[PDB]
């Protein structure tokens, strides 16, 4: 549901990387492949880990059971 | 031409805040058409 | 104090002889409260 | 892997005949490892690690002036994720009897397991 | 303990045995059978792990007499050893240059 | 029928360790 | 005859390139015996510090216990292991810690929502409070003798910015985790290298001289820098082997099927070793050595 600490195949840490993922993604017109070779990740096993994360706990959080809704 | 493309942008965007307006994936809808058409069926549409 | 109700989303209490009920909307579903107890794990 | 057990204690009672047993502890005799495990209230935490033989939830019975433990059935140590307390949608009010718990447990992928 | 010669397969003579070594695997036996392989006294040699959810090293050794398993095996650590500290030193000696 | 449409402008990634 | 001094004669490093993270060295003229020995001792007998024994007050955040103790348990921390030692087993587990094999990792976080939350805002960063934790809000505290011991050191996790847990107004999370030394055979939460592999270096044989155009497109075969035009004599040449990748473009073509021969010398590995932020690759590959002696020696020396 939220980003790893370690890529699993090798154990370069990916989990400081999402939330520059997504500010490189979406201030400049910069692709996917271009974010991650800027984020430090130039193997398939670290790229993919980024690539495809959902983040689901954003949909998860939203169901708060201390909060008036 | 891209074939397809992860929607990482739109998925985010959509998680942290979903549709006010009429809800996305709409052919997930027409999926279930089938049961909530049925029982819509015997309490709405013509002759009561 | 270790009490939470569904619907309302605030805190309450029992005195063990009270029913179950929200003392602001009348809902009688209740969540519990995790307390602060010593729990302990692995980081595997 | 999550798992819901219902506690309704309404087993035994019906429909005015008296509550003979009220979640909670009395003044009988009852070992202090059952405290250890269980909420003051006599529901247990949450969030507490739980195996064969751990009480889930004690109570002291009325007729039997005793409290009755009760012990998770399965030997798969979990954690626990809610305790739901339930009441009824009618206007009159009655004690609580019904309480829905909902369990956790570490399902690691190991070793002859179907991907 | 860690190391200890089968009785099994041992030779009065003790110019065969076979070892079982303790938590140890490919990481020591591959390397310590390429040092005694590079012993002209020995002609067997080679290395088998029992089974694998068990740390456990098999190495036997078959010399052509007048020595020892034994001492060929002391032979191939004390090579190992003097090999790890060659490679250490040329490499120091190249991170200061 | 127009083939697969390709995914122009593709660059070389995999470079040996070290470079 | 193989020998101490005839493998001292031929073995030689060249470290191409280096890092506080990212080494990349060569080992030649060593046999592969050994090069994978080193490797997997980099890669798995080399300690490393991690949180084990995690200890929870409360965790009302929607990641499960379990989930958090392990991503806590994951995060590299900027430890040199040999500042503490060894845990044990036999001992009992209120006496194991001391306070020269245990760190302590706290983490005390509520998620409170913001009184002056602008409209329109979307980001959390503005609508909440506390509402992401960092590994940043890991925080060590010394215990006992650490503080005059460990004060130079600032106990940070290797990364800093590596994301824990989101949160939401209200819920809280508040524990302690215990590290200890630990290694990566164990468990890959304490292997110390992001990486650590080798590669032989290509080899590539021109049997047939390569002229004109054909030396042209023989070159784009190969990536850019491997293969290079001779000045006067149009021909192609090797020119530097190490920066090739063996994807054999060339077998593809048939006018090269027989042109050229993609051999691999034997005894020239090129490693690439990246830390995981504890400590340095070549103190990890100094480690790697002193580990496979001091195994040898402890093998040789032990009683039979
Ligand atoms: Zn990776
Ligand atoms: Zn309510």
């Amino acid at each position: 549901m939220i980003v790893p600490v370690r890529c699993f195949s090798c154990g370069k840490v990916v989990g400081d990387k999402w939330e520059s993922y997504l500010n490189l993604l979406q201030e400049d017109e910069l692709d996917e492949g271009t974010a991650l070779s800027r984020l430090g990740l130039k193997r398939y096993c670290c790229r993919r880990m980024i690539l495809t994360h959902v983040d689901l706990i954003e949909k998860f959080l939203r169901y708060n059971p201390l909060e008036k809704r | 031409a891209r074939t397809a493309d992860f929607r990482t942008l739109e998925r985010e965007s959509r998680f942290i805040n979903p549709p006010k307006d009429k809800s996305a994936f709409p052919l997930l809808q027409e999926a279930v058409q089938p049961h909530i058409g049925s029982f819509n069926a015997l309490t709405e549409g013509p002759d009561g | 104090l270790k009490y939470i109700c569904a619907e309302c989303s605030s805190k309450l209490s029992l005195s063990r002889t009270d029913a179950v009920r929200c003392k602001d909307c009348g809902h009688r579903i209740l969540l519990k409260a995790r307390t602060k107890r010593l729990v302990q794990f692995e980081a595997r | 892997m999550y798992k819901t057990e219902k506690v309704d204690l309404a087993l035994n009672r019906n429909r005015g005949d008296p509550i003979t047993q009220h979640f909670g502890f009395g003044n009988d005799e009852w070992p202090k490892e059952w405290l250890e495990k269980l909420d003051e209230d006599g529901l247990p935490y949450i969030g507490t690690y739980v195996e064969e033989g751990d009480p889930i939830c004690a109570y002291f019975d009325d007729t039997l002036n005793k409290t009755k433990i009760k012990t998770y059935h399965s030997s798969e140590p979990a954690y626990i994720e809610e305790v739901n307390l339930i009441g009824d949608e009618s206007n009159k009010f009655q004690e609580l009897q019904t309480v829905s718990i909902k369990y956790r447990i570490r399902r690691t992928p190991q070793i002859g397991d179907k991907f | 303990e860690k190391i200890k010669l089968l009785t099994q397969a041992t030779s009065e003579d003790g110019t065969s045995a076979s070892f079982q070594i303790v938590e140890e695997d490919h990481t020591l036996g591959n390397a310590l059978r390429y040092v005694i392989m590079k012993n002209p006294d020995v002609e067997f040699c080679g290395y088998s792990i029992p089974h694998p959810s068990e740390n456990l090293l098999n190495i036997r050794i078959q010399t052509y007499g007048e020595t020892t398993a034994v001492d060929a095996l002391q032979k191939g650590l004390k090579d190992l050893m003097d090999l790890c500290d060659v490679v250490e030193s040329k490499f120091t000696e190249k991170i200061k240059s | 029928r127009k083939d697969v449409p390709k995914v122009e402008g593709l660059k070389l990634e995999h470079f040996a360790t070290g470079y | 005859e193989w020998n101490v001094e005839k493998f001292k004669k031929d073995f030689e490093v060249n470290i191409s390139s280096l890092d506080a993270r990212e080494a990349n060295f060569d080992l030649i003229n060593i046999d592969t015996s050994i090069a994978n020995a080193f490797r997997r001792i980099m890669i798995s007998e080399v300690p490393s510090v991690a949180a084990e024994y995690v200890y929870f007050f409360n965790n009302t955040s929607v990641i499960q216990d379990e989930v958090l103790a392990h991503r806590i348990g994951l995060v590299p921390l900027k430890v040199d292991p040999d500042m503490l030692t060894w845990v044990d087993s036999n001992l009992p587990d209120d006496e194991k810690f001391t306070d020269e094999n245990t760190i302590v990792l706290s983490l005390n976080v509520k998620c409170t929502r913001n009184p002056d939350a602008p409209k329109g805002s979307t980001d959390p960063k503005e609508l909440y409070n506390n509402a992401h934790v960092y590994a940043r809000d890991l925080k060590f505290e010394p215990q006992g003798r650490q503080s005059t011991t460990f004060a130079d050191c600032p106990v940070v996790p290797a990364d800093p910015d590596i994301l824990l847990a989101k949160l939401r107004p209200g819920q809280e999370i508040s524990l302690k985790a215990h590290c200890i030394l630990g290694i990566g055979g164990d468990h890959a939460k304490f292997s110390p290298v992001s990486t650590a592999s080798y590669r032989l270096l290509p080899q590539i044989n021109i049997l047939q001289p390569i002229k004109g155009e054909s030396a042209r497109r023989f070159q784009k075969c190969f990536p850019p820098g491997v293969i290079g035009i001779d000045e006067g004599s149009d021909e192609a040449y090797v020119k530097d082997a190490r920066k090739d990748t063996v994807s054999r473009e060339v077998l593809r073509y048939e006018e090269f099927a027989d042109k050229v021969k993609l051999g691999r010398v034997r005894n020239h590995f090129i490693f690439n070793v990246e830390s995981a932020g504890a400590m340095t690759p070549e103190e990890i590959f100094f480690k790697s050595v002193r580990i496979l002696k001091n195994k040898a020696e402890y093998l040789k020396n032990c009683p039979i």
